[PDB]
RNA sequence: GGGAUAAGUGCUGAAAGCAUCUAAGCAUGAAGCCCCCCUCAAGAUGAGAUUUCCCAACUUCGGUUAUAAGAUCCCUCAAAG
RNA sequence: UUGGCACCUCGAUGUCGGCUCAUCGCAUCCUGGGGCUGUAGUCGGUCCCAAGGGUUGGGCUGUUCGCCCAUUAAAGCGGUACGCGAGCUGGGUUCAGAACGUCGUGAGACAGUUCGGUCCCUAUCCGUCGUGGGCGUAGGAAAUUUGAGAGGAGCUGUCCUU
RNA sequence: UAACUUGGGAGUCAGAACAUGGGUGAUAAGGUCCGUGUUCGAAAGGGAAACAGCCCAGACCACCAGCUAAGGUCCCAAAAUAUAUGUUAAGUGGAAAAGGAUGUGGCGUACA
């Protein structure tokens, strides 16, 4: 139920090693020129030509 | 066969013998027959 | 202070070939123990291998002494709940002759990190025929 | 079905001129022992084997870049979750 | 099993009987293999070897026990803090109410009964059951495989013929 | 090589195991109560695999010097796979009794 010992420093930052963030999935835009989320609609400009 | 501690000659024809670490008792009548001596 | 110490730079090890034939189990792992540890050596250094390699041969020919043969039984325990096996040295003999001395003489050889890495210079066949010509291993005898 | 055994029954045979399953030598014998049947298994660091696929340009670092055969990002789904 | 001792725990190691899930010993209840009989046969007695698998459903009492009804090839005996409450029940036994018998001048007590009466915790570490990411296996890849070593399964009735 | 007297200041009044002479209990207890010695308590170091009380032995400090005690010398693991003469075949050695056996040694007193 509740901890027996405290955790240390060691145990703590080897725990948090999955614990990350993503990259987006981002590719340059042919029209806008800016980058975007693929199969999104850009933002800056509006076009998407599937 | 009889398994006892004690095993002797019950009659005058019964035989005394050890075969394979075991005293053995063997005579002609079937009852007399004894082992683990 | 004046003692000298061996190094990985100034060390040597050969290739033996011991041959098993006709000779008692115990009394001839406790000899190969000592080669593989260095013992025989008068550059000795504890923290680091100095021994040599030992090749047996002949393995399926070693002899026990007395009834040994079907009282002595080997165990092993699976972790699981009463999953403990056994097998009697004689049937080992005539199925793994290899591990029957690869086993007696780990035994002898202690364990730690560096004794585990002494007793891979070991190598057990059941017959004449070692595939390690190119080591070129040269013969010896029992003291 | 196979291979060795437990308690048993034995076959020859002396120690002990006879007897005796045993002390050397041959057998027979349990839902039990090791196989046979079903599933998982090379992190088995002792890391195994087989078939096929890819294999060039450089300051001549005893190196390096980008690619190749392949595998993903992302997207439409399930017999899977 | 009932006791003897008082060595660990009183700034705290939760009871009896169940329920759910099991494990392990052999001094073997059933199934398998054998002597000897005061063993005709069909059925038994006793003793040896054998732990692989099995070893019911109800009535009466809070119960263990124990008796009874109907079955079964058989309804074995023991250990694990009398297995098990961070898994669960609260019917008995140690709370505060009330009553009877008994004892006490009395407040009250049982060598006894009766009705009623709060069971709490979000899992840090080890352990266990599932499922991923790294690096290694001396070039980088896609498929098909050997099996060192582990796990699972092991029971038995009644008819017919000879 | 101590002992005794006078004065200043204390602590202690829960003890334990082993050997040995006894009571008690059951010629039970790591039980309990007395006599005597040792150790622990307040004692490290080596041995008994681990193990305050058992065996050897009492650490002022430093050294990559030597000889010994208990206990030891096939390997883990420092030292004899030493020498001489005998016993045991059971893994005895490395857990126990009353009883039962031409198992096998040593020293004494016509049998099929």
């Amino acid at each position: 139920a509740v901890p027996k010992r405290r955790t240390s420093k060691t145990r703590k930052n080897k725990r948090r090693t999955h614990f990350k963030i993503s990259v987006p999935g981002m590719t340059e835009c042919p029209n806008c020129g800016e980058y975007k989320l693929s199969h999104r609609v850009c933002k800056n400009c509006g076009s998407y030509n599937g | 066969m009889k398994v006892r501690p004690s095993v002797k000659p019950i009659c005058e024809k019964c035989k005394v013998i050890k075969r394979k670490g075991k005293v053995m008792v063997i005579c002609e009548n079937p009852k007399h027959k004894q082992r683990q001596g | 202070r004046q003692t000298f110490m061996a190094n990985e730079s100034n060390i040597e090890r050969k290739w033996y070939v011991i041959d098993a034939e006709g000779q008692t189990l115990g009394r001839l792992s406790s000899e190969v123990a000592s080669i593989l540890r260095g013992k025989n050596k008068v550059t000795y250094t504890p923290h680091v291998d100095t021994g040599d390699y030992v090749i047996v041969i002949n393995a399926s020919k070693i002899e026990f002494t007395g009834n040994k043969e079907t009282d002595k039984v080997y165990y092993r325990h699976s972790n699981h709940p009463g999953g403990i096996k056994s097998i009697t040295a004689g049937e080992l003999r005539r199925t793994n002759p290899e591990r029957l001395i690869e086993n007696s003489i780990k035994g002898m050889l202690p364990s730690t990190r560096l004794g585990e890495k002494q007793g891979k210079k070991l190598f057990v066949y059941g017959g004449a025929e070692h595939p390690h010509a190119a080591q070129q291993p040269e013969n010896y005898e029992l003291r």
